[PDB]
RNA sequence: GACGGAGCCAGCGAGUCUAACCUUGGCCGAGAGGUCUUGGUAAUCUUGUGAAACUCCGUCGUGCUGGGGAUAGAGCAUUGUA
């Protein structure tokens, strides 16, 4: 745990305005860019595959790929 | 689980039973910190206290933590069913304690302890620096005192 | 197959050959064909109707 | 006429011998035919438990 | 075309069945579940705490209409795992049977499981029943 | 018998061990060489293939009496 | 001062009904292993032992020690009908004379006696 | 990669008579274990040894950590005269 296993509400906002341009987001993906862990990085996974931004073409937990709606 | 939008409700570190517990992870292994309450009975009390498991430290309002507090000192008061302890039928009221941070390594102290009073070959192998339960000091563990 | 380890290691082995033939026969000739042909080593058993 | 004369030597290594040489060592105990190792090796052919392979 | 539960995937069956016999509530959960083991094979307790119960009834319900007959020990031999040994390597035990038997009752109480002749238990014919239907849904929700 | 076929052939090599090596010590000096074991109904016939059998055979029945003798005490054999 | 003071608990029975109660009942709220050990073995073992036992608990000098009773019974649990009474236990030597205490309740006899003279690395 | 569900797969094998081996099944128990039968002297039944490593679905998120199971305690039981 070294940081945001919470989600510190500027974060979530954070990840709308900075997923445009993100060709790879995953779990690592949202753990790695200095931010949210991997617990609620699931979390919040789900919730942008919940409307719109990301959209899945693999499969499970320890492996996925989600893009950019283009 | 979901995105929630929690505010100052989200805080850090706090003292719960005698010991100072972490924050921002989960309530089942932030109270294995806690001495006594192992990882077994941390994660029945988080279920036994009507507690969602997938929070954090960071959550929990204070009556469901007051609950959990409630439970860990009060084992079969609250159905832990006493094969769930550390401590059957006591050794001087007899009774079945789950005994916690301050008082579980004093009783097992006590345990100890009582051995002085018997004189068995346990205390007596237990004064010299060596193994208790019986297995060979010629050979291994070589790091030790 | 049957295997036996034996102490520098050692190993053999084994054979039981087991069959059956069912003579659904007169009680004669059963008699005969089990007095008869006696053999060193072959074990016989002569049991009665599959139950 | 002696009543002090036994251990129970129902059970452990005691309890048997090898039918040749009474030992307790050694001794083979798959399919009872209770000799000890070096006579098996030696009485493998009187009892038939042959090298085959 | 038809169905049989053979005829889907155990995985998106189990979960549905389980789904399907919370939505049923005839549940005999003894009253010390998440309390328990549910296997002697393991350490902690199971992750869901409300339910476990109907994963379990969903895979003997099926492992059931798959085969002849499984008994209480069978069970045991299935839903064990291999427990870590700590300082020495894994070693498979029978699980906690009193799980699996209280299961077995569980659908026997339903009828989706009898107690097996031979000893054992075989699939009912509601079990049947029941198991190749929600199969069928299991199929045309993701038809 | 209630005998495991396996356990049956073991202790059959067994009791062909016991003859041969006993009939090795006992009639070394009418020079054995051998015994077979030969089992019909009503017989079980030890057959002592040997250098010097008429001092097997013993005075008018003798000896060979006293090996079936010694040999049915000891196996407990009828 | 009007209390004295009070008696030890063995797992929640005072001296005083230990003693005077029975071997049976002290090994039923004893736990697994000495229920275990007297669930079994129901053919008298401290028979000789018992019998000296109480004869030098009864020829005890007045209120003093009472006479050494030397056994070989090492695998002897204590049992509260042998409270204040003195035993001798064997090592491969050495009979111990040993007082029974009142809390020395549910344990070996040879846990109380020491069976080798320890290591003294050096030590000249 | 831990953890739990969830899929659940071998071969080499050993098995009790003038006794107490493999144990199914069915209950009771978280369990340990116990109970009661049942089959197998074994291509017959244990056993199809439904083995794990493995596959899926997540609880974890890089933290002497939920990795690792050293120490240690108390209880319950089984092996055995102990």
């Amino acid at each position: 745990a070294q940081h945001a296993v919470i989600l510190d509400q500027e974060k979530y906002d954070r990840i709308l305005k900075e997923v445009p341009t993100y060709r790879y987001v995953s779990v690592s993906v949202l753990v790695d860019r200095l931010k949210i862990g991997g617990s609620l990085a699931r979390i919040a996974l789900r919730h942008l595959e919940k409307e719109g931004i990301i959209k899945p073409i693999s499969k499970h937990s320890k492996q996925a790929i989600y893009t950019r709606a283009t | 689980s979901l995105v929630v939008q929690e505010q100052g409700s989200f805080q850090h570190i706090l003292r719960l039973l005698n010991t100072n517990v972490d924050g921002n992870i989960k309530i089942v292994y932030a109270l294995t910190t806690i001495k006594g309450v192992g990882r077994r009975y941390s994660n029945l009390v988080c279920k036994k206290a009507d507690v969602d498991l997938h929070k954090r430290a960071g959550e929990l309002t204070q009556e469901e933590l007051e609950r959990i507090v409630q439970i860990m000192q009060n084992p079969t008061h609250y159905k832990i069913p006493a094969w769930f302890l550390n401590r059957q039928n006591d050794i001087t009221d007899g009774k079945d304690y789950h005994t916690l941070a301050n008082n579980v390594e004093s009783k097992l102290r006590d345990d100890l302890e009582r051995l002085k009073k018997i004189r068995a070959h346990r205390g007596i192998r237990h004064f010299w620096g060596l193994r208790v339960r019986g297995q060979h000091t010629k050979t291994t563990g070589r790091r030790r005192a | 197959v049957l295997k036996i380890s034996t102490r520098t290691w050692e190993t053999y082995e084994m054979r039981i050959h087991k069959r059956y033939i069912d003579l659904e026969a007169p009680v004669q000739i059963v008699k005969r064909i089990t007095q008869i042909t006696i053999e060193p080593g072959v074990d016989v058993e002569v049991v009665v109707a599959s139950n | 006429e002696n009543v002090w004369f036994s251990h129970p030597r129902r059970y452990g290594k005691g309890s048997r011998q090898c039918r040749v040489c009474s030992s307790h060592t050694g001794l083979i105990r798959k399919y009872g035919l209770n000799i000890c190792r070096q006579c098996f090796r030696e009485k493998a052919n009187d009892i038939g438990f042959n090298k085959f392979r | 075309p038809g169905v049989s539960v053979r005829d889907v995937a155990a995985q998106d069956f189990i979960n549905a069945y389980a789904s399907f016999l919370q939505r049923q509530g005839k549940l005999e959960v003894p009253g010390y579940v998440d309390i328990v083991k549910t296997s002697s094979g393991n350490e902690m307790p199971p992750q869901d705490a409300e339910g476990w119960f109907y994963k379990r009834a969903a895979s003997v319900a099926r492992h059931i209409y798959m085969r002849k007959q499984v008994g209480v020990g069978k069970l045991n031999k299935l839903y064990g795992g291999a427990k870590s040994r700590g300082v020495r390597p894994y070693k498979h035990i029978d699980a906690s049977g009193s799980i699996n038997r209280k299961v077995l009752q569980a659908l026997e109480k339903i009828g989706i499981v009898e107690i097996s002749p031979k000893g054992g238990r075989r699939i009912s014919e509601n079990g049947q029943r029941d198991l190749d239907r929600i199969a069928a849904q299991t199929l045309e929700e993701d038809e | 018998a209630l005998i495991s076929k396996k356990r049956k052939l073991v202790a059959d090599g067994v009791f062909y061990a016991e003859l041969n090596e006993f009939f090795t010590r006992e009639l070394a000096e009418e020079g054995y060489s051998g015994v077979e074991v030969r089992v019909t109904p009503t017989k079980t016939e030890v057959i002592i293939r040997a250098t010097r059998t008429q001092d097997v055979l013993g005075e008018n029945g003798r000896r060979i009496n006293e090996l079936t003798l010694l040999v049915q005490k000891r196996f407990k054999y009828a | 001062k009007k209390r004295v003071f009070k008696t030890h608990s063995y797992r929640g029975v005072d001296l005083e009904k230990l003693l005077e109660m029975s071997t049976e009942d002290f090994v039923k709220l004893a736990p697994a292993r000495v229920r275990r050990r007297f669930a079994r073995g129901m053919t008298s073992k401290p028979a000789g032992f018992m019998k000296k036992l109480r004869a030098a608990k009864l020829a005890a000098p007045e209120n003093e020690k009472p006479a050494p009773v030397r056994t070989h019974m090492r695998n002897m649990i204590i049992v509260p009908e042998m409270i204040g009474s003195v035993v001798g236990i064997y090592n491969g030597k050495a009979f111990n004379q040993v007082e029974i205490r009142p809390e020395m309740l549910g344990h070996y006899l040879g846990e109380f006696s020491i069976t080798y003279t320890p290591v003294r690395h050096g030590r000249a």
